[PDB]
């Protein structure tokens, strides 16, 4: 019953930023500890980002620290990721993954893509 | 009576197993020796046996997040593991999580993928958590002696010190 709808992902140039989000359904979302991951194609699964229940903790990676921000809205029972400072190694799909982590508790996944085109 | 051992099955007589990789067709007789007939395709047989039909190879369901590690043959099952960095829950490999938490009175030493799932540690002494988490590490009990504060309940490693004046 657990749904996960990531959004926000696109094309971006360099330097530039994206705002992506995860809408929640299915499960007390205000209850659970939320994570960010990507896969970059081919390439290996990464832990980008958790946030606590409340969103009073959190963890980065020590490659988006400083430029990452993960935050939530319990109300609109939504999950948020601010990337800033894009580079092209954060070219991957990005998921949302909720406790306790079963291959049915993350996500679609949105394609972010940093390049010139 | 008694039947020597990887050989077993009584019955009048003692017979040999079949080896694995081969089902039992025929017992075996006076001066007859036990026959045996390999496993079909899909089908495997893991021991010395007197089986007389195989099993069916189990399969890796990628919408269970498996992956084939090991394609079955007609001695071994197939054997079955995540897609990466997904952890398996079993020695059997039956199902994945992207990692496990630690439950509170526990805090993490961090999931890497690759083998490297969490490492939980117990909150030693002056130490706690509340909340299951795979990120939250051991926190430290409140002070109580900053402001001159009391303490007025105990401090656990599940729960925090509690202070009044
Ligand atoms: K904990």
């Amino acid at each position: 019953e657990v749904q996960l709808l990531e959004s926000g992902g696109g094309l971006v140039q360099p330097g530039g930023s994206l705002r992506l989000s995860c809408a929640a359904s299915g499960f007390t979302f205000r209850d659970y500890e939320m994570w960010w991951v990507r896969q970059a194609p081919g390439k290996g699964l990464e832990r980008v980002s958790a946030i606590n229940p409340q969103g009073t903790r959190t963890y980065y990676a020590d490659s988006v620290m400083g430029r990452f921000t993960i935050s939530r809205d319990n109300s609109k029972n939504t999950l948020y990721l601010q990337m800033n400072s894009l580079r092209a190694e954060d070219t991957a799909v990005y998921y949302c993954a909720k406790l306790p982590f079963t291959f049915d508790d993350w996500g679609q996944g949105t394609l972010v893509t940093v390049s010139s085109a | 009576t008694a039947c020597r051992e990887k050989q077993y099955l009584i019955n009048s007589q003692c017979c040999s197993l079949c080896q694995p990789g081969q089902k039992l067709v025929s017992d075996c007789t006076e001066f007859t020796e036990t026959e045996c007939l390999p496993c079909g395709e899909s089908e495997f047989l893991d021991t010395w046996n007197r089986e007389t039909h195989c099993h069916q190879h189990k399969y890796c369901d990628p919408n269970l997040g498996l992956r084939v590690q090991q394609k079955g043959t007609s001695e071994t099952d197939t054997i079955c593991t995540c897609e990466e960095g997904w952890h398996c829950t079993s020695e059997a490999c039956e199902s994945c999580v992207l990692h496990r938490s630690c439950s509170p009175g526990f805090g993490v030493k961090q999931i890497a993928t690759g083998v490297s799932d969490t490492i939980c540690e117990p909150c030693p002494v002056g130490f706690f958590s509340d909340v299951s988490s795979a990120f939250e590490k051991c926190h430290p009990w409140t002070s109580c002696e900053t402001k001159d504060l009391v303490v007025q309940q105990a401090g656990t490693d599940k729960t925090d010190v509690v202070c009044g004046p």
